[PDB]
């Protein structure tokens, strides 16, 4: 549905898979920083796009980024 | 992990809201959380209103993964239990969704893969006019 | 018959045509091949 | 008095006691030279 | 491709919301977004397109020519054009009743009708086109070539001449050709028509297809041009007491240059005209014969651009590789060719109303302010998508690695510098425009108007009289007779153009005064900030310090979240769209200066303008509640008259204008959480759970909202204007 | 014409003092309080003078009230967490013994 | 040997995609570990847009100012 | 003369503005006694309307023809009281100010949180630099010369 790449800048904080409210995001074993973890994305369609996950990553522009793309009904937050 | 294969277990007390499964569960896909309450208690529960979860396993029907989500975190940070929800297709292929390995996702479990995962700096992704007339975008090389 | 022809095409083209196109497109917009 | 300088000295404070004292300024001025359009004075 | 709806695209196809519908209108003809798409499909697809729309404006031109010749009195037209209305076309509408059928019955009609504000009468019978049947015949041949347009789009489409990506890119035989023949050859055709026709039919005679290879256009015939013995079309000028349509104090000659208007008309000469036509057509076909094609000569703008690299490097590499990032780039030739139309429209608008061109087209007032309101807010638009189609070109097709350090990428390296002096200059001119402005109302206010800040616009008023304008004796090159400017013109032009400049009644030139001066400087402070807008978001399309990855979303997306402060209307496209608001707002001021100057000048007191446009009360008063009485008063309780749609146009254009502001202001999140209570009800109202949507109802996109927000404000503010500026200057035409 | 305002005349402002009648140039108001004060029999600028004093001194009260029931001795939640008192006084004394010293002073 | 700058080494950034970039920063920590790719902590006087002052910076993204 | 313009000591629109605008007066005069203090003030926005006349015509302005003062910003002497003696009047105070609060900018620029003296604003150090921008166009000219006007990132 979207598409949300993430980057190897991430530090490994756990922020974006801590306000991520659709379980787009989880931190997987890694080694690129001082944290020895980095936050991939699988269920990237359940992503509705809401952009907490980069509101709330803190390097110097982003490093989990959602790129807005096909719209379906989970990425719409359509209950119904 | 394998998963927790979601049971006929009860459900909260709740007078019923204009906050449940309208059509999206009819012909599409709807979800359930399941979470063991020590003890019964009162909770604000997403679909507006307040209901009473019950002691040992509860069980609540929902229409998208974010009321189960925010539920989950709320039971999470304030009454401090363990949920799992699932999605549940209305032909039946209960499936399970939010921990996927038994650990919440914050967790860096191993054997969970790299998946939307660019080994480059966000700056040096390649202009549109490199992907240009291909099915391919900027972030994906 | 000339200046009767606005009384032919303003409804056929304002009234009928419109419902033609509106009813044609919304076939289209949902039709499923 | 200590801290109340400080506070004379915030940005509101300092600039509404600049600005009128200014205002003071160009109002007496256009009293004692009223409707001006030229600088006569070379 | 697909299979939904928007067939060109699988994602919206895949789509269960309402949005697949409106997405799917929008983006149809953004060819190079489209699902599996080729350059080569895309040129083919954007010439296929062009033949549509060249097919469509012929068939526009035929409903015109059909519908004057039709219901229109322009039999009528052509004998008393000064005293009598043009007719655009009939009007069957089943909701009126008798009293408006009453009303709207105005040019000799046989029923109700329309009153041509267009101008297409004077342009037609000053071309020739005397009789309906001309126009019946014109009809008839645009229906033809449009329906030829139709068909070469239609056999561009198929394999055996689909032609490739390489004949589109042929940027030197394009040039070529366009300016030789597409240019050149049809201005001198026009000129072929002027002289064997529209010269002939001003001075009497109708030649049409039937007698023009029999009648000479001049009495020799082609013994002056062989021979050389150009002057000999130059002898007869018709001068100073020609009736138009008639032979009396007619002539012979067809290109003498006489500059200045014609008496009767206050028009150009059509031998002015002619001479014109064939003059830049030899410009033009000199100018084709420069790009090299197949024979071995000519340049190649490659190489023009790859050496015109100054030494040390003021400007960097140059034009060092330009020719391929407008070659390649179809964003990059449609900014270019929109920036170059909307000067040029603009410029359409600025001389056909100072130089008219047409017979009775300055005595007709309702229609010049018509066309100059319309060329103007044409240009505005088409200037705003040139600049967004900069944007685009930046986000899409600009490639940085081909183009380092060349003319182009030094826009980008220093485009802070460019945005904040763009930011200077327009804050410069609003703050002390507006403050000169307020200034005036006050002392307007407090009944001291000789403590008004009038500046004279000195620099304008010594161009005008650098051009023979006697009315500010500055003694300038020809308002001074001892010049060589009023020397070497002295015999040619300089007489007739000195004759109707000097002129009081006539657009030439309009004596300007400090009202002037301030309104051409809210001019440049809308021009300025549109342009501030536009270049910030086209500099800005490419990434910024607080979203330098802009590039990768396209150039329409909505936003970047919250985080990071806010990103609201980040993208280039949101800069657009205020800058349309800034765009209609500078055009919207343009047009009302235009429009209260000259209906000043058409009522006679130009003193009103001169001493109530330095303060904005005077523009409140005296121009905008002044002029919309017999506007307003369209229809009023004890009834109506022939202005009645004018008014429910002006409220209509009103109620749009204001329906936008539900789409600017009222955003999204609303919507949606509103439409899911809606959804809710017909999902649990009796009766209608029957009936249930395929589309899931979802509230607008933001930044279709946006766009719908526009599209209602710009409706609302150009109909609204169209309105008042008819009914105004048709309610007393002067 | 009710005026209680005049301009100073500093920039060409002094033509906002108009004729509103009775030998004086200022601003016309609206806000009635000429209309309340009639309906109160003032009929002196003597009384006007002296409850603006008084409207000072209240000003001055409240504002040291303000400072009282904040820094010096402030209540707790005891205090306003009862209403029916709140409501019995507001009712009684400010509502009830406003328009009866109101009437009283009408009267 | 310490790879990079040093614990209060001044520094300017040569990254494209920064808020900070062309400007100055203060070196807090270099990640001595050869696997993190970004081992470079540095420090700035003023806030970004998400009111950060700090970002961890490449080698090759970094450039030890001679001030 | 420039522009079409006569003076306006000797425009008749003019004095028939002046004399207008002075009846205008004289008929919000004659409502109020003539000692009174309304009556007293209306006479001296006579006097000074008598006096703002006649000074735009002693000071050069140039009348159109609606009889209003123009303005010749053109650069003619005749008409610098206009725009350029005001003007660069003007470029003075307005560049005394830039360069006080740019030099005090620069003054509070090496401090440890140099914000708090943003909001805070060190009237001390404020009113040193204050009068430094007296003569502010020679420390203009001579820090662009030295090159210190502009910032070399
Ligand atoms: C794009 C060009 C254009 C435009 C805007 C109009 C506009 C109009 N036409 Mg005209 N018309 C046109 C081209 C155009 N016409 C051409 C090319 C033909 C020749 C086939 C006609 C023949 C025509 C007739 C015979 C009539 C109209 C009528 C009308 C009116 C109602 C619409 C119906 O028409 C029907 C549209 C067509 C036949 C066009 C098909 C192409 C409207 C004012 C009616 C009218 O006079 O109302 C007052 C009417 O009776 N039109
Ligand atoms: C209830 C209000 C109302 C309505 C419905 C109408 C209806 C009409 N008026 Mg109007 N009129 C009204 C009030 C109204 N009038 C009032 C109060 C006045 C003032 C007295 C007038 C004054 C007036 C004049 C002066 C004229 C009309 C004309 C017309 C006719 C237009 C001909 C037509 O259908 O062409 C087709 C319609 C259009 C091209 C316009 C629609 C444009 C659409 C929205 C934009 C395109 C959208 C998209 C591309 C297509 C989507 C639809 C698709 C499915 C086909 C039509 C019968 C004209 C007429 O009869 O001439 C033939 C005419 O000249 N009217
Ligand atoms: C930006 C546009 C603009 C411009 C150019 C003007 C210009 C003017 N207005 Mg208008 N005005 C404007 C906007 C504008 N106004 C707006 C927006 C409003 C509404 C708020 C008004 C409302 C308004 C009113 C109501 C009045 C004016 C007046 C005036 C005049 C000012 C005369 C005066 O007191 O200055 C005199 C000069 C000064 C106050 C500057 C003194 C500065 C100090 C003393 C320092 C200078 C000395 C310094 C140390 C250097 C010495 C050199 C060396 C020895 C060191 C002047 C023609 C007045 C007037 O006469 O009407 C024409 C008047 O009555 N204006
Ligand atoms: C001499 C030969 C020749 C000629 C006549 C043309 C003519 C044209 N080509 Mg070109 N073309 C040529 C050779 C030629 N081509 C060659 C050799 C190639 C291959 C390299 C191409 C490749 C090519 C492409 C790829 C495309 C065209 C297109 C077009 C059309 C332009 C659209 C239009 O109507 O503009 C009309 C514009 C003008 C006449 C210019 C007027 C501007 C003046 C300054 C305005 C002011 C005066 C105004 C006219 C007065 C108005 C008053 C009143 C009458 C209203 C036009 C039919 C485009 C098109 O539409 O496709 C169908 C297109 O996409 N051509
Ligand atoms: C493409 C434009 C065009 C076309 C097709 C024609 C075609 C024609 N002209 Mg015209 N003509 C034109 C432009 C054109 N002319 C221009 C620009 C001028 C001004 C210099 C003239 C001036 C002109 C004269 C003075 C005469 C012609 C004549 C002719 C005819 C004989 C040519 C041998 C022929 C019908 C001759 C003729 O027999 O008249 C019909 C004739 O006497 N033409
Ligand atoms: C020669 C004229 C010309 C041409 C060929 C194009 C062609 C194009 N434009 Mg440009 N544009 C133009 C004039 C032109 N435009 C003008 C005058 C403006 C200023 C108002 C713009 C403003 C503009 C913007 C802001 C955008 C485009 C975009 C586009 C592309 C897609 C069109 C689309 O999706 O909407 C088709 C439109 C409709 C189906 C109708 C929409 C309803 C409107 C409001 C009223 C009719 C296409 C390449 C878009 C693009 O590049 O895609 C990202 C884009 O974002 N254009
Ligand atoms: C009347 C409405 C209005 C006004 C005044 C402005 C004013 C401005 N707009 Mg525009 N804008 C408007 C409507 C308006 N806009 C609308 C409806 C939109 C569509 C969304 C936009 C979209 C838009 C964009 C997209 C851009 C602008 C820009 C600008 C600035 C242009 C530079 C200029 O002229 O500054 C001169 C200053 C003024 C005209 C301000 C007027 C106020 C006075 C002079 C200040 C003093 C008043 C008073 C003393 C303060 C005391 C009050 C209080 C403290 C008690 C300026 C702030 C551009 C910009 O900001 O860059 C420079 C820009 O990029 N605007
Ligand atoms: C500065 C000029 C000024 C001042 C001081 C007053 C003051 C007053 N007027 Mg007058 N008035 C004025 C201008 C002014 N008016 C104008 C221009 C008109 C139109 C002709 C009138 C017409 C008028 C009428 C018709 C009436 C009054 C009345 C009143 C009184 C009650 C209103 C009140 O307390 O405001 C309260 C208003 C507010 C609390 C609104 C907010 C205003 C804030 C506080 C301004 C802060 C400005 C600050 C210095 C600078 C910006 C601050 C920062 C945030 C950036 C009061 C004596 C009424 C009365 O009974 O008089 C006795 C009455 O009936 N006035
Ligand atoms: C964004 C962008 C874009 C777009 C842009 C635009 C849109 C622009 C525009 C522009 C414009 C729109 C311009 C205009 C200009 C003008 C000019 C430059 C002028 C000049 C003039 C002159 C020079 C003159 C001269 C003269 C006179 C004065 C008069 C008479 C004659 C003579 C000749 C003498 C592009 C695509 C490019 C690229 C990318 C980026
Ligand atoms: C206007 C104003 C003012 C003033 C006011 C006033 C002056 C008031 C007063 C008031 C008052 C002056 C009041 C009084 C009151 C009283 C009362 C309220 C009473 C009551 C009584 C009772 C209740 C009684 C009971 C009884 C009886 C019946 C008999 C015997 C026994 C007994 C005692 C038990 C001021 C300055 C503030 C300012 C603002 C405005
Ligand atoms: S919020 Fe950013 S830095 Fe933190 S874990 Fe997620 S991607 Fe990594
Ligand atoms: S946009 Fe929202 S749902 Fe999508 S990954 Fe980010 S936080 Fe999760």
């Amino acid at each position: 549905s979207h598409s949300v790449k993430i980057y190897d800048t991430c530090i490994g904080c756990t922020q974006c898979v801590r306000a991520c409210p659709t379980d787009v995001l989880e931190m997987i074993p890694w080694d690129g920083c001082k944290a020895k973890q980095i936050a991939s994305a699988p269920r990237t369609e359940d992503c509705v796009g809401c952009k907490r996950c980069e509101s709330a990553c803190p390097t110097d522009f982003l490093s989990v980024r959602v790129y807005l793309w096909h719209e379906t009904t989970r990425s719409m937050g359509l209950a119904y | 992990t394998p998963p927790q294969l979601d049971p006929n277990t009860p459900s909260p007390i709740f007078a019923g809201s204009t906050g449940g499964l309208l059509r999206k569960a009819q012909v599409e896909e709807f979800y359930v959380i399941t979470w063991n309450s020590p003890k019964e208690q009162i909770f604000e529960m997403p679909t507006g209103g307040a209901a009473i979860m019950r002691e040992g396993p509860n069980l609540l029907k929902l229409a998208r993964k974010e009321q189960c989500l925010a539920l989950g975190t709320r039971l999470r940070s304030k009454y401090k239990i363990t949920y799992q929800f699932y999605r549940v297709f209305p032909n039946g292929e209960v499936q399970y969704l939010h921990p996927k390995d038994g650990v919440y996702p914050e967790k860096a479990n191993p054997g969970r893969e790299g998946v939307g995962l660019n080994m480059r700096s966000i700056g040096k992704n390649v202009s549109p006019i490199e992907v240009k007339f291909t099915g391919k975008q900027s972030y994906d090389l | 018959t000339f200046n009767n022809l606005p009384s032919i095409f303003v409804p056929l083209v304002g009234l009928v045509f419109p419902a033609i196109a509106m009813a044609s497109l919304f076939l289209h917009i949902q039709k499923n091949k | 008095m200590r801290d109340l300088k400080t506070y004379l000295s915030v940005a509101p404070v300092l600039s509404t006691l600049w600005f009128g004292s200014l205002a003071g300024l160009l109002i007496e001025i256009n009293r004692l030279f009223p409707d001006a359009l030229t600088f006569p004075f070379f | 491709m697909a299979l939904r709806f928007p067939r060109f695209s699988q994602g919206l196809a895949q789509d269960p919301t309402t949005r697949r519908i409106w997405f799917g209108i929008a983006t149809a003809h953004d060819f190079e977004s489209h699902d599996d798409i080729t350059e080569e499909r895309l040129y083919q697809n954007i010439f296929a397109s062009h033949f549509g729309q060249l097919a469509i404006i012929f068939l526009w031109t035929s409903g015109n020519l059909f519908h004057v010749a039709w219901q229109g009195n322009f039999e009528t037209w052509v004998q008393d054009p000064l005293h009598v209305r043009p007719i655009a076309h009939a009007i069957w509408d089943p909701h009126f009743g008798q009293p408006a059928v009453e009303a709207f019955t105005r040019g000799g009609a046989l029923g109700p009708v329309n009153i041509a504000y267009s101008g297409v009468y004077q342009w037609w019978y000053t071309i020739g086109l005397r009789t309906n049947e001309d126009l019946y015949t014109g009809a008839l041949f645009l229906l033809f070539l449009s329906a030829l347009s139709l068909i070469g789009g239609w056999l561009h489409l198929q394999p055996k001449w689909k032609p490739r990506v390489s004949w589109f890119k042929n940027a030197e035989s394009r040039l070529n050709h366009h300016l030789s023949g597409l240019f050149g050859v049809s201005s001198l055709a026009w000129t072929g028509h002027l002289v064997h026709v529209a010269i002939p039919a001003s001075r009497g005679e109708y030649v049409r297809w039937n007698n023009f290879l029999n009648v000479l256009p001049h009495p020799q015939g082609l013994g002056p041009l062989f021979t050389g013995q150009w002057n000999l079309y130059a002898q007869n000028p018709d001068s100073s007491s020609h009736l138009f349509g008639t032979s009396q104090g007619s002539g012979t000659a067809i290109l003498t240059l006489l500059g200045g208007f014609h008496p009767q008309t206050q028009s150009l000469w059509l031998t002015d005209m002619a001479h014109h036509h064939l003059a830049i057509a030899i410009l033009f076909l000199i100018a084709g014969h420069m790009y090299r094609t197949n024979f071995g000569i000519g340049h190649s703008i490659k190489d023009l651009l790859e050496a015109h690299i100054p030494p040390g490097g003021r400007l960097g590499r140059g034009h060092k590789g330009l020719y391929d990032t407008i070659n390649n780039s179809i964003h990059f030739q449609l900014g270019l060719a929109l920036a170059s139309l909307g000067v040029i429209t603009s410029l359409v608008a600025q001389h056909m109303y100072s130089l008219p061109a047409y017979a009775f087209i300055a005595q007709d007032f309702t229609t010049q302010a018509a066309l100059y309101t319309h060329h103007q807010y044409i240009a505005g638009f088409i200037m705003t998508g040139a600049f967004a189609h900069g944007a685009i070109f930046f986000i899409r097709d600009y490639n940085p690695e081909q183009n380092e350090d060349n003319v182009l990428a030094r826009m980008l390296d220093h485009k802070e510098a460019i945005i904040s002096h763009l930011s200077w200059a327009s804050l410069f001119l609003g703050f002390h425009t507006l403050g000169l402005y307020v200034h005036n109302d006050v002392m307007l206010a407090f009944g001291t108007p000789e403590k008004q800040i009038l500046i004279e616009p000195i620099f304008a008023q010594w161009i005008q009289s650098a051009h023979g304008k006697t009315s500010y004796g500055f003694d300038v090159l020809l308002s001074s007779t001892s010049g060589p400017a009023f020397n070497a013109g002295r015999s040619i032009w300089l007489p007739g153009w000195l004759n109707a400049i000097n002129e009081n009644s006539n657009s030439l030139f309009l004596t300007i005064g400090p009202g002037d001066f301030l309104v051409h400087h809210a001019i440049a402070l809308g021009l300025h900030t549109t342009t501030l807008i536009l270049v910030k978001g086209a500099l800005d399309a490419r990434g910024s310090k607080l979203m330098p990855d802009k590039k990768d979303f396209g150039y329409s997306f909505p936003c970047d979240g919250p985080g990071r402060g806010g990103t609201c209307d980040i993208s280039a496209w949101d800069a657009f769209y205020l800058a349309v608001f800034w765009m209609l707002n500078t055009i919207g001021w343009v047009t009302f200066y235009w429009h209260w100057k000259h209906i000043t000048l058409w009522q006679g007191n130009v003193s009103q303008f001169n001493e109530s446009s330095t303060y904005l009360m005077g523009w409140l008063r005296d121009y905008l509640w002044l002029n919309s009485s017999q506007l307003i008063n369209g229809y009023n309780p004890f009834g109506m008259n022939s202005l009645s749609v004018w008014a429910w146009m002006f409220l209509f254009g009103h109620l749009v204008w204001a329906t936008g502001f539900m789409f600017l202001i009222s955003w999204r999140g609303y919507w949606q959480e509103l439409i899911e209570t809606l959804a809710w009800a017909h999902e649990r109202t009796p009766l209608a759970n029957l009936i249930r949507w395929k589309d899931k109802p979802v509230a607008l996109s933001i930044v279709q909202a946006r766009l719908v927000g526009l599209a209602h404000f710009s409706v609302g503010y150009i109909f609204t204007y169209a309105a008042f500026l008819i009914a105004s200057t048709s309610g007393k035409f002067g | 014409g009710p005026s209680a305002q005049v301009v100073w005349p500093i920039v060409g402002q002094e033509i906002l003092n108009g004729d509103v009648g009775g030998g004086f140039r200022g601003i016309q108001i609206t806000s009635g309080f000429f209309q309340i004060w009639r309906a109160s029999g003032i009929t002196s600028e003597l009384q006007l003078y002296c409850t603006a004093i008084g409207a000072l001194v209240f000003a001055a009260l409240m504002l040291f009230a303000g400072w009282f029931h904040y820094h010096k001795a402030a209540p707790k939640l005891a205090w306003f967490q009862d209403v029916e008192s709140m409501l019995n006084h507001h009712l009684a004394g400010l509502l009830g013994l406003g328009s009866l010293s109101w009437a009283g002073h009408q009267v | 040997p310490p790879i990079g700058p040093k614990r209060g080494s001044k520094v300017k950034i040569l990254r494209r995609e920064s808020y900070w970039f062309k400007n100055v920063g203060s070196v807090v920590a270099v990640d001595q570990d050869p696997k993190t790719r970004y081992p470079v902590v540095v420090r700035f006087a003023k806030v970004n847009y998400a009111n950060i002052s700090t970002n961890n910076y490449a080698l090759d993204e970094v450039e030890e100012v001679a001030a | 003369d420039i522009s079409g313009l006569t003076p306006c000591k000797d425009s008749k629109q003019f004095a028939k503005r002046e004399k207008q605008q002075i009846k205008k007066l004289e008929s919000s005069l004659k409502l109020y006694a003539p000692e009174s203090a309304p009556a007293l003030a209306l006479n001296a926005q006579i006097e000074k309307t008598k006096r703002r006349f006649d000074n735009y015509g002693k000071y050069g302005l140039l009348c159109g023809s609606d009889g209003l003062p123009h303005l010749i910003v053109n650069g003619d002497q005749r008409h610098w009281g206009e725009f350029i003696t005001p003007g660069i009047l003007f470029l003075y105070i307005a560049g005394w100010i830039g360069w006080v609060g740019r030099s005090y900018l620069i003054a509070i620029s090496g401090e440890k949180k140099p914000a708090m003296k943003e909001i805070i604003i060190d009237v001390p150090l404020a009113s040193r630099i204050i009068f430094r921008g007296f003569i502010w166009p020679v420390a203009a000219y001579r820090e662009f010369l030295n090159g210190d006007l502009i910032a070399k990132d």
